[PDB]
């Protein structure tokens, strides 16, 4: 149930 | 954390949540000690049992946080690793003797409000708080109960337990590595940390100088909550010398 | 650090939490 980090931390 | 309460806002500025990228989950508990070094339990990286060896590229460092599951926009700040170290003689295979890891950050994060290191104890700190009877706080986003999630950080304060009282309660194998807190079945009042919590910090604040000290790790307990069980914790100050080496040459 | 252990809203501003009292109160 966790909200979406911004993408920049994915990468 | 079982029986605990919410956080207040900046309570513990030094805790930090240990997140898998891919799913996208909490991992565990870790603390901050520096501007770039997080402190954490080995077995939330390595533990073979359960197939469990994580590397660098796998995971992130969210800190300054306070809900679970949100991203708190402005607020919190996420971090990549550089590196982890694994204590080199963490007994993963007995009983998790030397439950200890340092997680070197890519960049430094700013302090903030909500983002601040916690100290971590001398000799004479360890041996003046490190008594039976008095209390440190752990913190996590760890299960309310054994057998659900919290909202936002968790926080219960335990009393440490006399080591036979801890030995007893067990077929484990103690060590000086370990400690062992939470309330007896008489004393009436309840609460332990749980899985999730693994890995994050268990602080007490010094009298002497009115600083919060870390002097434990979330590391091991047979259920969460039991009456006549006690959740067992890394002796920080024990490991010391290993975490002042990493952090020297590296 | 030179700061490590106070926390920005909390002993930095002489503010104390709800239960820190408990954990004084245990070292006797
Ligand atoms: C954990 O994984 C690394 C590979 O990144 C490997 O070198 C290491 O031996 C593994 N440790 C254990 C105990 O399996
Ligand atoms: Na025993
Ligand atoms: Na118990």
């Amino acid at each position: 149930d966790f909200e979406e980090i911004p993408e920049e931390y994915l990468q | 954390i079982v029986e605990g309460s919410d956080a207040e806002i900046g309570m513990s500025p030094w805790q930090v949540m240990l997140f898998r990228k891919s799913p996208q989950e909490l991992l565990c508990g870790a603390s901050l000690i520096s501007d770039r070094w997080v402190l954490t339990a080995a077995h939330c990286l390595l533990y073979p049992p359960w197939d469990k060896n994580f590397t660098e590229n796998d995971l992130l460092v969210r800190i300054g946080k306070h809900s679970r599951t949100r991203y708190e926009r402005n607020i919190e700040k996420i971090s990549m690793l550089e590196k982890i170290y694994i204590h080199p003689r963490y007994n993963w295979r007995e009983n998790l003797d030397r439950d200890i890891a340092l997680m070197k950050l890519k960049k430094p994060v700013a302090f903030s409000d909500y983002i601040h290191p916690v100290c971590l104890p001398d000799r004479e700190t360890a041996a003046s708080l490190l008594q039976a009877g008095y209390k440190g706080r752990v913190t996590g986003w760890g299960n309310l109960k054994e057998t659900g999630q919290p909202s936002v950080l968790q926080v219960v304060n335990l009393p440490i337990v006399e080591r036979p009282v801890c030995k007893d309660s067990t077929r484990i194998r103690i060590t000086d590595n370990m400690f062992c807190a939470g309330y007896k079945p008489d004393e009436g009042k309840r609460g332990d940390a749980c899985e999730g919590d693994s890995g994050g910090p268990f602080v007490m604040k010094s009298p002497f100088n009115n600083r919060w000290y870390q002097m434990g790790i979330v590391s091991w307990g047979e259920g969460c909550d039991r009456d006549g069980k006690y959740g067992f914790y890394t002796h920080v100050f024990r490991l010391k010398k290993w975490i002042q080496k990493v952090i020297d040459q590296f | 650090e030179a700061d490590c252990g106070l926390r920005p809203l909390f002993e930095k501003k002489s503010l104390e939490d709800k239960t820190e009292r408990e954990l004084l109160e245990s070292y006797i």
